[PDB]
């Protein structure tokens, strides 16, 4: 194609992205930055403030999922992994809206999400982070980087990579419009392990890449290399996920008490 | 269906309820 159709694609995708993902990057940035009206996240920066915070958010999950009885490094990890599960569900509903996705072989639909969801989650996490911490509870609280950096032993070394990633990624100044298509392009990757019919996936992705190229031209006319930088980010995100999987599977042997939601167990099962 | 029972159910036409 062809301008009006690539623009109607970009628009379809943004409209779905807003229906699928509760806290947009625009609203997260408004929060992190100061503004809105609608005024000002609770901060977690020590044990006392963590416990004050947990009392604001606990109604959110049924009683067992609070894991009261676990040391805090593990509750925080359990809380992220459960928020990640909620992410997979939003991404799945997002993916279903990508023209052509639901007409793919169902087994391929599963493979695209299996291999896609972690890279997407890293991209979403970046919209919630600045140099100083991370928005939590759908933007209602803010956990400082230093607090997370002070968790015991294994855990306290492991957020800092998320932070350095986000800082470089957020320096691209992508808007939700850009992110909607960037995300759709990651999902429709034709080179995931075990795909049955690669061609119809590449064919959709080709349309998506043309919509993304047009979107960045229009929305970032002052950055001619931005498309290329974004494709490079997709490679970075693969390598980051690789690292993460390999780490999980060496840490989890030490950290009895660490448990994966079964949705994530199926995801990690043959995942590289 | 797999193997990826949950994911397969999420992929069902529908919409969470
Ligand atoms: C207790 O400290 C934490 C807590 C969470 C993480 C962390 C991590 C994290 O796992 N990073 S990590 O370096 O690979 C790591 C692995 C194993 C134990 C601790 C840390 N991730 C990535 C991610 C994406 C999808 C699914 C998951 C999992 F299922 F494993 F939870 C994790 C995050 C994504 C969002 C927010 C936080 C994270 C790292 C350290
Ligand atoms: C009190 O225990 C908590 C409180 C907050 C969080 C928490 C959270 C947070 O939002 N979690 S939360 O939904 O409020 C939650 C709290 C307690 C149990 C389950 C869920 N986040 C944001 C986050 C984590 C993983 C995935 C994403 C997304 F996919 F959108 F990108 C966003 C964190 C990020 C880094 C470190 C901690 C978190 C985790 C545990």
């Amino acid at each position: 194609p062809e301008s009006a159709d690539l623009r109607a694609l970009a628009k379809h995708l943004y409209d779905s992205y807003i229906k699928s993902f509760p806290l947009t990057k625009a609203k997260a940035r408004a929060i992190l930055t100061g503004k809105t009206t609608d005024k000002s996240p609770f901060v977690i920066y020590d044990m006392n403030s963590l416990m004050m915070g947990e009392d604001k958010i606990k109604f959110k999950h049924i009683t067992p999922l609070q894991e009261q009885s676990k040391e805090v490094a593990i509750r925080i990890f359990q809380g992220c992994q459960f928020r990640s599960v909620e992410a997979v569900q939003e991404i799945t509903e997002y993916a279903k809206s990508i023209p052509g996705f639901v007409n793919l072989d169902l087994n391929d639909q599963v493979t695209l999400l299996k291999y896609g969801v972690h890279e997407i989650i890293y991209t979403m996490l970046a919209s919630l982070m600045n140099k100083d911490g991370v928005l939590i509870s759908e933007g209602q609280g803010f956990m400082t980087r230093e607090f997370l950096k002070s968790l015991r032993k294994p855990f306290g070394d492991f957020m800092e990579p998320k932070f350095e990633f986000a800082v470089k990624f957020n320096a691209l100044e992508l808007d939700d419009s850009d992110l909607a298509i960037f995300i759709a392009v990651i999902i429709l990757s034709g080179d995931r392990p075990g795909l049955l019919n690669v061609k119809p996936i590449e064919d959709i992705q080709d349309n998506l890449l043309q919509a993304l190229e047009l979107q960045l031209k229009l929305n970032h006319p002052e950055s001619s290399q931005l498309f290329a930088k974004l494709l490079q980010k997709m490679t970075d995100l693969r390598q980051i996920v690789t690292e993460h999987v390999q780490l999980l599977q060496v840490i989890k042997k030490t950290e009895t008490d660490m448990s994966l939601h079964p949705l994530l167990q199926e995801i990690y099962k043959d995942l590289y | 269906t797999e193997r990826h029972k949950i994911l397969h159910r999420l992929l069902q036409e529908g919409s969470p309820s």
